């Protein structure tokens, strides 16, 4: 390159010829001179020279504006109300498109988030990822999703196109051992079982419309059939589909991950998965 | 010159001495030999027997579970009385 | 034993073009023989290092990839290179009798 | 007690990959989600707009000082003056007036006033980058 | 025989490789015994200084821990009592004569007990430095390219006179892969000259690339140098450090 | 008068000695050694300030909290005043508020 060239011309690049990017090292103000010397900007006498002036939001006296305004609840409960990211299926789309995620294998959390699809927050009250409709007319992967929320039309979208979306609740633990397992894995504690969902989210898993992992699988293909009717497609007999097993496959209620089961211990060190055998646990972790 | 060798994490495992008072009580209890059981598979040396809870650990599981998780049968149970009352 | 340093000085050979295409033969022949592709690692390292040992002249790592062909060869091999120090290019720059210049170095 | 066993297969499944997978090849181009590869030989300009990390083509709104509106193209290689040239071009007919623009020579970047991002990555997918 | 080196890893379809002369030790005049491509991502790369000097500043300050204190009118001894009264004494008003005014009393705003310089530049911006500094010499012919490190004796004068003979510049930073095998010959002389320095591929850094005036390879060192700064580009963003298992990051 | 009457002795400077030639080594070994080490853990220091920076008060809470312990009598009592004096200056005084 002509840069390259122009280096070539000039002498040897050392520790005397560096120079920081012009605008990148504004100069320093300090208080010597004429010009910010003197009273150094400080003003004249009361409070503000003296370094003094009243705390932030003090209005001199007057009632302040941050307190003659009642008190309402705005973010009462704020910490304790559950977050889930959105999932557009532009952004699904466009995972699936850029191979990212992939299509072929049950997409949940995990692959989302190894796919860098969603970022997940569970200390920040993040539940999990939300089907959101957008992108939904332009959606055409067939997919086999889990999520923890999905809309009625994002449903309608991947039911449409053959895949199938089923909703699944992750409590804080088991939301972030499965979006970070391998920190888990190292962990070295054994695998707990998923928690099931608090009884105000009870219903909502076990309601067939919203595709719950609780709901009963003999009103699923009900639900769809509305669906379809609602929305104006023929729903397709996936029953019939080459990834009919794929599509089908969905983990335990109170399995984290797919093949894994609770109480197991992953050595990732020598590739080997323990079991417990005491009955007792075995009961414990089967509960 | 040559350069010194280039630092490296210390390979395997790291014990300290229980009997050492310096030593912070963090690394000593089980959850450090877990965690170097996690990472260093085999060679960290401890039983993987004690990663699963022992049986008084295991029931004190047990109790909290009955006392804070209510089965999905009960939690249906009291949906189902509250939307009674409601309606 | 070291041999005594090279001088980085070199004139291009009259018979450049002569003795280039003799090695460019001896390596690869075709018509338009300065268009020869040296995308070839081996032939390029064959051709550049005959004529680094025949001229006493080698291509710097810089330019090495933008000699793309024997016609930058050619270009390279025949514009010419000079070691003098800046004292000796001042003094045989043709200094004004007025003009003296002398190094303390 | 204990039981070893070997079905690492669903734990290797878990792993994350720390490298960008390659796009699949598609038998139809663009994507349902409207992603093209860059076209391949490389179009012959006297300069080129090397792709993200994630095959986009770097044009990226920005805004300063909540009223600056801007466009930058950015990962540019060649002839960012011959760049610069061809979106004034491609550009002055849209907006009525030649755009200002800034070639950043060092960073390899072109910077132009106003939200451009979709016309300017609609061409530079037209001209094959 | 040749030694010719193909880049591994994958090149730009718009980007030709640059091409260096691989050398040898074992010889004064063993100046060409290969040619190696090298990735034009790493050594063909902008020549941004201004990354070089960004690069640079950080590994001289990152470490710096300032252990300069002094100490406050608090921390001076005594200066408890009042010298004299406010008023009658026809002299000024003091409180302490530990006072910044006094002789002998503390320091109104001196450095503040041991201070650190500590921040980190994003591992991009040092991957990319790195190719930057390796650019640069290959653009201004410091960079040399080896087969190996291997030389003939472990004399310091050999390796001196062969570098004035090959035009090298008053210092040189010899490179190779790991420490552990790094050749016994060159370790012994090495050891025993001041602008000779080796040090282990991952020793590489920006400061002592610009500190020494030619930079020696070996082609190990190359390809090692080649995936770690190019896997920089097309790796993800990290979900964790990357120190933790990854499905395919050894 | 302030001024020295002679020169001073010459300050000589080697510049290639082991430390300045060595100087910056292993800055990258996390890059360049998968990851195994960050370069932070190259620092030789405090043990309550190695890879962190903070100014005069998060540095003395950082200390009194690490080291608080072990330090001696008088100079705990000298950094709970800086502490006490620092957090009133800081949150109490100055130009901005
Ligand atoms: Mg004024
Ligand atoms: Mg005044
Ligand atoms: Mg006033
Ligand atoms: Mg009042
Ligand atoms: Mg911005
Ligand atoms: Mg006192
Ligand atoms: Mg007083
Ligand atoms: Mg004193």
């Amino acid at each position: 390159a002509r840069a390259l060239d122009l280096l070539r011309g000039l002498p040897r690049v050392s520790l005397a010829n560096l120079k920081p990017n012009p605008g990148s090292k504004k100069p320093e103000r300090r208080p010597r001179g004429r010009r910010r010397g003197r009273k150094c900007g400080r003003g004249h006498k009361g409070e503000r020279q003296r370094g003094t002036r009243p705390r932030l939001g003090f209005e001199g006296g007057q009632t302040p504006f941050y307190i003659r305004i009642p008190k309402y609840g705005f973010n009462e409960g704020h910490s304790f109300r559950r977050q889930y990211k959105p999932l557009s299926l532009n952004r699904l789309q466009y995972l699936i498109d850029l191979g990212r995620v992939d299509p072929s294998q049950p997409i949940d959390l995990t692959q989302l988030v190894n796919g860098r699809g969603v970022t997940i927050q569970p200390l920040k009250r993040d539940y999990g990822v939300q089907l959101v409709e957008e992108g939904a007319d332009t959606f055409t992967a067939k997919v086999n999703i889990e999520v923890q929320l999905a809309s009625e039309l994002a449903i309608a979208a991947i039911e449409k196109n053959g895949g199938v979306v089923t909703t699944a609740f992750y409590d804080p633990r088991s939301l972030d051992i499965v979006c970070k397992p391998v920190p888990f894995f190292l962990r070295g504690q054994p695998i707990p079982k998923r928690m099931l969902p608090p009884e105000e989210l009870v219903p909502y898993y076990t309601d067939a419309k919203n595709r719950g992992y609780l709901a009963d699988p003999a009103k699923f293909p009900e639900a769809r059939l509305e669906l379809a009717r609602k929305y104006g497609y023929i729903l397709p007999d996936i029953t019939k589909d080459e990834l009919f097993k794929m599509l089908c496959t969905r983990k335990d209620p109170r399995q984290i991950f797919f093949g894994l089961a609770p109480g197991w211990v992953v050595n990732m060190a020598d590739k080997k998965i323990l079991k417990p055998t005491d009955e007792n646990l075995l009961k414990y972790y089967t509960s | 010159y040559r350069a010194r060798p280039p630092p490296r994490r210390r390979p395997g495992p790291r014990w300290p001495d229980p009997e050492d008072l310096l030593t912070p009580r963090w690394q000593l209890g089980p959850r450090y030999a877990a965690k170097q059981f996690a990472r260093y598979g085999a060679a960290s040396g401890v039983v993987p027997g004690s990663l699963w809870p022992s049986p008084e650990q295991l029931r004190e599981l047990e109790a909290e579970e009955r006392e804070w998780y209510p089965s999905l049968a009960t939690m249906q149970e009291s949906l189902r009385v509250k939307q009674l009352a409601e309606e | 034993v070291c041999p005594p340093l090279r001088s980085r000085a070199y004139t291009p050979p009259e018979d450049l073009q002569s003795r280039l295409e003799s090695y460019v033969k001896e390596v690869f022949l075709p018509s338009n023989w300065q268009d020869i592709s040296l995308e070839d690692s081996r032939l390029k390292f064959n051709l550049l290092a005959h004529l680094a040992d025949d001229l006493g002249h080698v291509v710097p790592n810089s330019r090495l990839h933008q000699m793309c062909r024997v016609r930058d060869v050619l270009d390279f091999y025949n514009v010419p290179i000079q070691d003098r120090s800046k004292f000796d290019e001042l003094s045989a720059s043709n200094l004004p009798p007025n003009l003296k210049i002398t190094w303390s170095y | 007690f204990v039981e070893s066993v070997d079905e690492y297969q669903f734990v290797e499944r878990l792993l994350p990959a720390t490298r960008i997978p390659d796009p699949p090849k598609h038998e139809h181009y663009p994507t349902p989600s409207g992603w093209q590869p860059p076209r391949d030989p490389p179009p012959n300009l006297p300069y080129f707009v090397r792709r993200s990390r994630m095959h986009n083509i770097p044009v990226y709104k920005d805004i300063t000082h909540g009223n600056r509106q801007m466009t930058v193209i950015r990962k540019v290689e060649g002839d960012i003056w011959a760049l610069q040239k061809d979106v004034e071009d491609f550009l002055s007919p849209l907006l009525g007036k030649t755009p200002v623009t800034q070639v950043n020579e060092v960073t390899g970047t072109l910077r132009i006033k106003g939200y451009f991002d979709q016309e300017l990555k609609a061409w530079l997918l037209e001209k094959g980058f | 025989e040749p030694v010719l080196r193909k880049v591994e890893l994958p090149v730009p379809t718009h980007r030709r490789p640059v091409q260096a002369w691989v050398e040898s030790l074992r010889g004064f005049e063993q100046e060409r015994v290969g040619l190696a491509d090298l990735h034009p991502d790493v050594f063909a790369t902008a020549p941004r200084l201004d990354i070089l000097h960004q690069v640079a500043m950080w590994q001289k300050n990152f470490k710096r821990i300032s252990y300069a204190k002094t100490k406050t009118r608090a921390e001076v001894r005594g200066g408890g009592r009042k010298p004299w009264p406010q008023k009658g004494t026809g002299r000024a008003r003091h409180g302490s004569i530990r006072s910044p005014l006094w002789r002998g009393g503390g320091v109104a705003h001196g450095p503040r007990g041991p201070t650190s310089y500590y921040y980190m530049l994003p591992m991009k911006v040092r991957a990319l430095g790195l190719k930057v500094a390796l650019t640069v010499k290959l653009a201004q012919d410091d960079l040399h390219i080896m087969d190996s490190l291997e030389l003939p004796t472990g004399d310091p004068q050999y390796l001196t006179e062969l570098a004035h003979y090959r035009r090298w510049g008053d210092s040189v930073l010899l490179v190779d892969l790991t420490h552990e095998e790094m050749p016994q010959s060159i370790v012994e002389a090495t050891s025993r000259l001041k602008t000779f320095n080796l040090i282990p591929a991952v020793g590489l850094n920006v400061h002592s690339m610009l500190k020494h005036q030619t930079l020696v390879l070996t082609l190990p060192t190359v390809a090692f140098l080649e995936d770690k700064l190019l896997w920089q580009d097309s790796r993800y963003r990290p979900l964790y450090p990357f120190s933790l298992p990854y499905s395919d990051f050894p | 008068i302030g001024i020295r009457l002679t020169l001073p002795p010459p300050k000589v400077v080697d510049r290639w000695n082991e430390k300045r030639a060595m100087f910056g080594v292993y800055d990258n070994i996390g890059i360049l050694g998968n990851f195994e080490k960050h370069p932070k853990e190259l620092i030789r220091g405090p043990i309550w300030l190695r890879g962190w920076k903070g100014n005069e008060l998060q540095r003395c809470i950082r200390k009194r909290k690490m080291v608080g312990s072990r330090m001696f009598a008088d100079d705990l009592h000298n950094l709970n005043k800086r502490i006490r004096y620092l957090y009133k200056h800081f949150n109490r005084h100055g130009k901005f508020r």
